[PDB]
């Protein structure tokens, strides 16, 4: 006689672990993977046959609406329907559901494949007191860099090409994080600053490298709405355009290597 | 087939090798020269892996295993049953892993995103080269790598492991351990910590980041930061093998004693000896 | 301390396992020299006469 | 390369703003310092701490404990304070040894690890309560503490949960570096491999699993940081090209996707489970299997192998064997 | 006591000669 | 310099007392500790315990 | 310079006392150890101990 | 050149003393210990201890 | 002592030599 048997072939961990199991897939599939649809569902269809439905088993998929209350204000509902109404300049290799797409003009002015941005909502991004989150060093005066490290301001840009851009005007700060964001460079041969995410440039002793673009280029930065602040969106659209010339800087970056 | 925000990003170019012949998506998947690779090996290595365990002793599938040669027959081949077949899969295995990560490669480029993720898919394939190539090339034989069979290839390592006294003693190992735990725990917090600020219950308004902060700050007194925190998982997951690998490779070229016979350098200075 | 390779290897289980001994061939020879002072067997002699039993 | 995302390059430095609880903004304690080489991986700033009740207990109990446990390290080597710093790792503070059941044993064979075991269980309590009240002070929700509690529960079931339903204290972890470990062979040997046990399996599938998970949470966040997809709370609310593309590269390569939300559930997910298969085993171990191997060559899992050398009966089954 | 065993004062004594003297 | 002959003291001008107090306080307190404990930790030239050393003796 | 012979000391303008200075006395301070443990922890060459050489004897 | 020869120099001009003196430092204190150590673990050419050589002996 | 083998001293002299003489 023995502890926990249920027959003469069954016993109580067999059970379990079928249990175990059960659980297990419940979770992930009617929890999990339904709380995974609440962006970019349903899917889209711009070649098959009649479909308001997705892989099957799926068009409950999305499940009921949440609503964020923000901190400042408003709600978000999620999942939406956020509607792309941008106008893509991208012919197609060919009509088919899924052969990639060339870009008609400049994609880093038209902003696509990499060079594409969100349409996020056009406001300042926020402190917890109602100052705003990224700001420059000009404004922040209480913000300061760390002694010991390299002030980049007033060091030259290079560019691709191994040609200076422009020169180092400010960094930008994170005033939430105590980080900097952005180098805030003046473009040599016009009179504007363009602002570089600090991602794309490495910074030595003597000049800043990026790789990213041409010296060239750098003349076509988005162009920042007002002064002193950065809205979500232009942020998107700053970052966007160098990544973009990841790809799109010199015509052989598409290539393969053979 | 797409997402609602997909079709923008969906553009040519960007492949390692062989341009634009290869260069599709099969419905969400992306193929590239890679994807057909892969493809080739995961089928054929799977399919041989069937075949060999249908001449196996059983069909269980906790029970079924193939194993690698007997130690005479070297760094050579084996006939086919008798550990051939195993050497054949563990070249697909290789195959497609390799496969694999400069298929993801090649997405990233496309997307023009940073190469992390390929890389960091790098370290686990490296040890698994420790493990069935270099480990058994320093002892001259395939026989000293690990069968394929699920509940097999713990058989392996629970004997590999006994073949040193015990285990538990080796420095790498206990380095690996700690790394495995603390990426565990520190996904939990990682994963909460977001969850509490997004879901703060009731209609309370969604947190700032500066209460994620504030929270550590209050706890345990630190908080590490938003960003690194990324950049803090990445490392503590990588290590579990970086050092680890450590560990594994030193247990028989450099070292052939029990494990715990090894801290006799500190038990045994002979100062306080 | 970190132990320089080869190691000698044997197998004692089926293949693939992981079971057989593992050696530093230098600490074998040390051993087998230590072992080999074992004094060598003495010259045999012919059985002749009484048992001892009766001698001493 | 983006060095970006490695170290940090050029360090900030200014006021840090306090976010006010809804209660114990007082009982925050210390000067904030900074640290310049940490600076260079997370922020710099250490200060202050939290005080307040829960704090304090935790911090009593816990201190009990430890006291008690290294106090009978040092009577092993009997206070010989050289031999002590030496000989640490392999001292410890051992259940008892003989069967006494259940019974609360002698002082002097497993009373004291009693003692500091009923101490340990206290302070995880007290800290467990710390970690679900701050939450709810700053209004967080409650996941870091639901996924700790699960932590707490498994220390319990090998603890004391466990030594019960068997009913014997001899079953406890003992306290110390390495016999806290000698104790996982003996176990394991125990109870007929634990290699064997499915829920040991589980287990480990979700620890690599988070393994797997925080590797690629980590490298994809990094992997889009150019696009400040490591601000991933307004990610959440207002979503950016960041996660747009993070989401379609795992897309294009698994084939279905997560979003910035939901990717933490799914690691917050794997963590705890990891706890909770554990205990499940734990609790089944001893009370419901007795050796694991032989119970799954009951229900036919375990691979059998041919003999490479002779097959050997056991000789205690021989005609005119001993004992 | 040094027996032909200079060698140390010869390592120890020469260079502290010149360490005296090259740097002045 | 009150009366000085060297500059010696112009070091204290380079260097922190506050360092070099506290580092020798240390430094000292180790190297104490492990002559006492090291030594009480042979046979011959232990003082606290009974001559276990067996000089010759046995 | 003050009635000097060579430039050596134009050592200190490019070097830094405080870093030669705290670096030798860690170094000697290793060295010294080495040296000391190390005799220690032979046969010959241990005072601290009753020979424990046999030094021929045996 | 103040009654010079060749240009050899401007080596450090390009080179940085700083840079060269402190790995040099480095370099040859392992070379040393390597050395040393490696000869002490010897039998011939082992002073600080018996000749355990058994130099033919035995 | 050091009879048939100036093995050494060439290795450590001549070098020392031509360092002497070439780098003025
Ligand atoms: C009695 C023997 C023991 C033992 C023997 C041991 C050995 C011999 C080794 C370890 C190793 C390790 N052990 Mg230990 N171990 C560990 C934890 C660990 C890990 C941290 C570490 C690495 C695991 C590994 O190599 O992954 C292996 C994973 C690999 C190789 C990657 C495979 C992934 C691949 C690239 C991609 C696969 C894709 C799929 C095929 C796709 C299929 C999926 C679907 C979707 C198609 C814990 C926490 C414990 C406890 C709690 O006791 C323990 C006890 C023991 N270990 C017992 C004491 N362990 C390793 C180590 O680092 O040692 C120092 C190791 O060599
Ligand atoms: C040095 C130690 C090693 C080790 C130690 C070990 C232990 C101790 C345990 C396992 C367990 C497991 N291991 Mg092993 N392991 C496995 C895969 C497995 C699974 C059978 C299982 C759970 C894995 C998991 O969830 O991870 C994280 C990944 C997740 C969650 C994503 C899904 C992966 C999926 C679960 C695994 C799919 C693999 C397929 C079942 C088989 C191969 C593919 C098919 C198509 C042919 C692979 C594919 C590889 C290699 C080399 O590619 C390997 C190498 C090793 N494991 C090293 C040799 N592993 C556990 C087990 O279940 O054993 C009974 C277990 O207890
Ligand atoms: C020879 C013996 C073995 C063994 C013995 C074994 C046992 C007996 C058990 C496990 C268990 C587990 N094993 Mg296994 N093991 C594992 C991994 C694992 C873990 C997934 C899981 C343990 C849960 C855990 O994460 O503990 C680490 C987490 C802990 C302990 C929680 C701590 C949280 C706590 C709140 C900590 C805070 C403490 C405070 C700071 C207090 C301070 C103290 C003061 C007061 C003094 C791997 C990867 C391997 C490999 C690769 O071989 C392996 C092989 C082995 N295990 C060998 C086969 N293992 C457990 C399990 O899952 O069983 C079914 C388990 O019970
Ligand atoms: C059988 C042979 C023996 C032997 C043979 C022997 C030799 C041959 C020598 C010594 C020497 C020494 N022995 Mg001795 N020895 C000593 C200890 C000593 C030291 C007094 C001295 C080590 C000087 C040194 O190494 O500088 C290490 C560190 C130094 C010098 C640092 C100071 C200089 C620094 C660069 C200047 C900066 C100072 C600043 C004010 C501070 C800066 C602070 C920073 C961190 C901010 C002890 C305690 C014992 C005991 C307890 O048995 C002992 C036994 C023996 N020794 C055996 C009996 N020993 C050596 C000596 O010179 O005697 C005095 C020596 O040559
Ligand atoms: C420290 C680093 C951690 C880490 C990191 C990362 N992990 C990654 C990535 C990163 C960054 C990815 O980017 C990549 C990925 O895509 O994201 C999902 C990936 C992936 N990790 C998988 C499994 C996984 N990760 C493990 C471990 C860690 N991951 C460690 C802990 C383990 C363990 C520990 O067992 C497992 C089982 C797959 C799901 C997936 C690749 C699929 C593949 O490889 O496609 C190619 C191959 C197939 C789909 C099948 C292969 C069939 C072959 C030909 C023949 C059969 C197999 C044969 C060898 C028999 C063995 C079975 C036997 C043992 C019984
Ligand atoms: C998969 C799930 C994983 C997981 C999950 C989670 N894990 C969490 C949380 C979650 C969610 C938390 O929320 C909580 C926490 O907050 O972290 C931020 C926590 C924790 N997990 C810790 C350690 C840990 N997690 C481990 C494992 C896993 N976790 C598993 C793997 C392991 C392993 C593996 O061994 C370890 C060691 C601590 C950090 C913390 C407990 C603090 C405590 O309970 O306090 C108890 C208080 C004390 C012990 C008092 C201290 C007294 C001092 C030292 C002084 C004594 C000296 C004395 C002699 C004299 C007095 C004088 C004095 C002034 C000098
Ligand atoms: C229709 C038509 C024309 C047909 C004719 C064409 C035809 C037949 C053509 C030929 C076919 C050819 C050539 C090829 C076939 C297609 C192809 C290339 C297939 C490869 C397929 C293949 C082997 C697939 C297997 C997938 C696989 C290996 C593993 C599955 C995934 C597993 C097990 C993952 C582990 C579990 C896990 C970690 C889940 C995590 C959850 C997620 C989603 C994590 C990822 C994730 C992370 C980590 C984030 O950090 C994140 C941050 C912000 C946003 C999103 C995410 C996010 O999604
Ligand atoms: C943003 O929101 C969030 C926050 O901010 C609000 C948070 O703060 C937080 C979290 C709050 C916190 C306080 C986080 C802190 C939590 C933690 C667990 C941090 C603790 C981390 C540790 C203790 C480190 C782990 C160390 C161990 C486990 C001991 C290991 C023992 C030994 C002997 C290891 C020996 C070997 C090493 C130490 C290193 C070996 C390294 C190598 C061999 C190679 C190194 C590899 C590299 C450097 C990478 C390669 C280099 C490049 C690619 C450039 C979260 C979760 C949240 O996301
Ligand atoms: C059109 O059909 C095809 C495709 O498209 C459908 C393909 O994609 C492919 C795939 C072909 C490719 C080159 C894919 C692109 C290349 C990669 C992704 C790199 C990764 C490839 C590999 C790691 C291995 C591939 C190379 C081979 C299999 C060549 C085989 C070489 C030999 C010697 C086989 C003959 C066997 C012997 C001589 C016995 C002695 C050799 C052994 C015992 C070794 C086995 C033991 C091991 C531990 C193997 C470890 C060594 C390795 C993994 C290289 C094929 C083959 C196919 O033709
Ligand atoms: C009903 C009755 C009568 C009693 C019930 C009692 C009860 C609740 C029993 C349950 C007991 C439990 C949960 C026991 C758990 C024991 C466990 C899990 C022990 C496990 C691991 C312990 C380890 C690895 C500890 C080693 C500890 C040391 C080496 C010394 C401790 C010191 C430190 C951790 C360093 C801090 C000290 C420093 C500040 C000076
Ligand atoms: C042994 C622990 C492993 C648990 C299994 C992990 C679940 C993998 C997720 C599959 C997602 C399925 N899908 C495609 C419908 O989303
Ligand atoms: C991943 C762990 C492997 C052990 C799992 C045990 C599987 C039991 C299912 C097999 C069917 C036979 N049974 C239970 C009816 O006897």
């Amino acid at each position: 006689m023995y502890h926990g048997a249920l027959a003469q072939h069954l016993d109580i961990a067999q059970l379990v672990w079928y249990a175990q199991w059960l659980v297990i897939w419940t979770v992930v599939l009617l929890y999990l993977r339904r709380e995974d649809r609440r962006e970019g569902y349903p899917l889209v269809e711009p070649l098959g046959l009649v479909k308001l439905a997705p892989e099957d088993g799926q068009v409950y998929e999305l499940p009921y609406p949440k609503t964020f209350v923000l901190p400042h204000g408003g709600t978000v509902t999620v999942p939406r329907r956020r509607p792309e109404t941008r106008e893509l300049k991208l012919a197609q290799t060919d009509g088919f559901e899924g052969a990639p797409l060339q870009p008609t003009g400049n994609p880093l002015v038209d902003a696509v494949g990499p060079a594409s941005y969100a349409e996020r909502a056009e406001v300042v991004d926020a402190t917890v007191d109602g100052k705003a989150k990224i700001v420059p060093l000009r404004v922040a005066t209480d913000f300061s860099i760390a002694e010991g490290d390299v002030d980049p301001r007033g060091l030259p840009v290079v560019a691709a090409d191994g040609v200076e851009a422009g020169t180092v005007t400010d960094l930008w700060v994170d005033r939430s994080e105590h980080y900097f964001r952005y180098l805030e460079l003046s473009v040599a041969g016009s009179a504007r600053t363009a602002l570089i995410p600090l991602g794309f440039c490495d910074v030595k002793k003597d000049k800043i490298v990026v790789t990213s673009i041409l010296s060239e280029q750098f003349a076509n930065v988005p162009r920042l709405q007002s002064r002193d602040q950065i809205t979500l969106r232009e942020e998107d659209k700053v970052s966007a355009y160098y990544a973009g010339g990841l790809l799109y800087a010199t015509p052989e970056r598409a290539e393969s290597l053979l | 087939a797409l997402l609602s925000f997909e079709r923008k990003y969906r553009v040519r170019g960007g492949t390692l090798i062989g341009g634009d012949l290869f260069d599709f998506w099969v419905g969400p998947y992306f193929v590239g020269f890679f994807g057909v690779s892969a493809i080739f090996f995961i089928f054929l290595g799977v399919s041989l892996i069937g075949y060999a365990a249908s001449q196996g002793p059983t069909w269980d599938p906790f029970a079924i295993s193939i194993n690698p040669p007997d130690l005479k027959y070297g760094l050579g081949a084996a006939p086919l049953l008798e550990g051939g077949f195993w050497q054949a899969i563990t070249v697909c295995a290789l195959g497609a892993f390799i496969s694999w990560m400069l298929r993801e490669v090649e997405i990233s480029r496309k997307l023009g995103i940073g190469w992390h993720v390929p890389l960091a898919f790098c370290v686990p394939i490296f040890m698994f080269c420790v493990l069935q190539v270099f480990r058994p090339l320093l002892l001259g034989s395939w026989g000293h790598a690990f069968p394929y069979g699920i509940l097999s290839h713990l058989d392996w390592v629970n004997n590999f492991g006994y073949q040193y006294l015990n285990w538990h003693y080796n420095p790498g190992h206990m380095s690996s351990v700690s790394f495995l735990f603390v990426n565990a725990m520190a996904l939990g917090l990682h994963g909460g910590l977001i969850l509490s600020v997004a879901n703060p219950g009731d209609g309370d308004k969604v947190k700032t980041a500066e209460h994620e902060n504030q929270y550590f700050r209050d706890v345990v007194g630190y908080s590490i930061g938003a960003l690194s925190i990324h950049r803090l998982g990445l490392f503590l997951a990588s290590n579990i093998f970086l050092t680890g690998a450590f560990g594994t490779i030193a247990s028989g070229p450099f070292w052939t004693r029990g494990w715990p016979e090894w801290w006799g350098w500190w038990l045994d200075i002979p100062f306080w000896s | 301390c970190f132990e320089p390779p080869p190691a000698t290897t044997t197998q004692t289980g089926f293949r693939g396992l992981s079971m057989g001994e593992v050696l530093h061939p230098a600490t074998v020879k040390a051993k087998k020299e230590r072992d080999a002072q074992y004094p060598p067997a003495l010259a045999a002699v012919k059985a002749e006469g009484p048992p001892v039993s009766q001698v001493y | 390369a983006d060095y970006q995302t490695i170290y940090t390059q050029i360090q900030a430095r200014g006021p840090h703003i306090t976010v006010s609880g809804e209660w114990g903004d007082n009982d925050r304690v210390g000067k904030p310092f900074y640290s310049y080489w940490l600076g260079k991986i997370g922020d710099a700033q250490i200060g202050p701490i939290y005080l307040g009740a829960s704090g304090i207990a935790a911090f009593a109990f816990g201190s009990t404990a430890i006291l008690i446990i290294l106090f009978n390290m040092a009577a092993e080597v009997h206070f010989d304070p050289l031999q002590f710093f030496r000989q640490f790792f392999w001292l410890g503070l051992y259940p008892p040894k003989a069967q006494y059941g259940m019974g609360i044993p002698p002082l002097h064979d497993g009373g004291w690890w009693l003692m500091a075991g009923l101490f340990m269980t206290l302070s995880l309590g007290s800290w467990w309560i710390r970690v679900y009240s701050r939450a709810r002070a700053l209004g967080l929700g409650t996941h870091i503490a639901w996924n700790f509690a699960a932590a707490i529960f498994f220390v319990l079931c090998i603890g004391c949960i466990h030594p019960t339903l068997v009913g014997s204290w001899s079953e406890g972890v003992p306290f110390g570096i390495w016999p806290h470990i000698d104790w996982l062979t003996a176990f394991s040997i125990r109870y007929g491999n634990f290699y064997y046990c499915p829920w040991h399996g589980f287990s480990i599938g979700f620890a690599y699993g988070c393994g797997l998970l925080f590797a690629a949470h980590g490298a994809t966040i990094l992997a889009v940081a150019r696009f400040g997809g490591d601000r991933e709370i307004e990610q959440i609310t207002d979503r950016g090209t960041a996660v747009e593309r993070a989401a379609l590269f795992w897309r294009w390569t698994i084939g279905f996707n997560a979003t910035i939300e939901s990717v933490h559930r799914w690691g917050w997910f794997f963590s705890l489970m990891v706890m909770v298969s554990a205990s499940v085993g734990i609790l089944l171990t001893g009370t419901f299997v007795d050796n694991w191997y032989l119970w799954c060559v009951k229900h036919g899992a375990a691979p059998d192998y041919p003999a490479y050398l002779p097959a050997t009966p056991d000789p205690a089954s021989l005609p005119g064997a001993p004992k | 006591s040094d027996w032909n065993l200079w060698v140390p004062l010869g390592i120890l004594g020469i260079p502290t000669i010149w360490i005296a003297l090259t740097y002045r | 310099a009150t009366e000085y002959r060297t500059a010696s003291w112009k070091l204290w001008l380079i260097l922190d007392p506050r360092r070099v107090l506290t580092a020798l306080f240390v430094y000292l307190t180790v190297i104490a500790l492990l002559i006492h404990f090291g030594l009480l930790s042979t046979d011959r030239l232990n003082w606290w315990e009974f001559q276990r050393g067996l000089p010759k003796a046995a």
